[PDB]
């Protein structure tokens, strides 16, 4: 059994930062790229970036480079997404997903339930 | 390319 | 950046109906090194995260019903549902998993 556990809803003031957690259960994240995806209310999916917990190698979508920081803690088997200088535009549901590395190729097969971040106008 | 990133990761490159 | 264009934007469906949805990429998603198309299809229901359906354009993820068939290559992809079931009401998204940044289409919403 494999799953990704995401932190609770966050109500945050503009200008502040927030760190979301994604705890894996059933597998060790050192064997998976950990991804973050954003989805605004009534909108589509936006890839934010990913990290390779084994060596901390990261890759971000250009538009999120200045907004998000993805980190991992293999000891607690948890991946994180930190959003800086929050604005109302950051209001959305943030999903984490994994890509296992034992298969020559595997898609983003396991996703967390998502964490909603709300930043008032 | 994504596949190349996966390959390099597993190859230690 | 690869733009993914899905059509139709929405579709009113009935039980047992056969439906097809299209997903076109602005650049080929075919990896010449292994001849596989890096196109993934997801199903997302209200209040739930995307659920993997098919990857590499036509490979069904274990557990996914046979009524879901993915096809196409290069820049033209299709998701077909042989016979719509009530549990299929949701938004279907295709995703460029070929090169960075990973991108998604705007989806096709199956509505009652």
């Amino acid at each position: 059994e494999v799953q990704l556990q995401q932190s609770g809803a966050e109500l945050v003031r503009p200008g502040a930062s927030v760190k979301l957690s994604c705890t894996a259960s059933g597998f060790n994240i050192k064997d998976d790229f950990m991804h973050w995806v954003k989805q605004r209310p009534e909108q589509g999916l936006e890839w934010i970036g990913r990290i390779d917990p084994a060596n901390d190698n990261t890759k971000y979508a250009p538009k999120f480079q200045d907004k998000a920081t993805i980190i991992a803690d293999t000891s607690s088997n948890t991946a994180y997404l930190q959003l800086s200088s929050l604005t109302s535009e950051d209001t959305a549901v943030y999903y984490c997903a994994r890509r296992e590395l034992y298969s020559y190729y595997s898609p983003l097969d396991v996703w967390g339930a998502g964490t909603t971040v709300t930043v008032p106008s | 390319v994504v596949q190349e990133a996966l390959d390099k990761a597993r190859e230690g490159r | 950046d690869i733009v993914m264009t899905q059509s139709p934007s929405s579709l009113t469906v009935t039980a047992g109906e056969k439906v097809t949805m299209s997903c076109k990429s602005s650049q080929s998603l075919l990896n010449s090194g292994n001849q596989k198309n890096y196109l993934t299809w997801y199903q997302q229901k209200p209040g739930q995260p995307p659920k993997l359906l098919i990857y590499w354009a036509s490979t069904r993820e274990s557990g996914v019903p046979d009524r879901f068939t993915g096809s196409g290559s290069g820049t033209d992809f299709t998701l077909t549902i042989s016979s719509v079931q009530a549990e299929d009401l949701a938004v279907y998204y295709c995703q460029n998993d070929y090169s960075y940044p990973l991108t998604f289409g705007a989806g096709t919403k199956l509505e009652p």
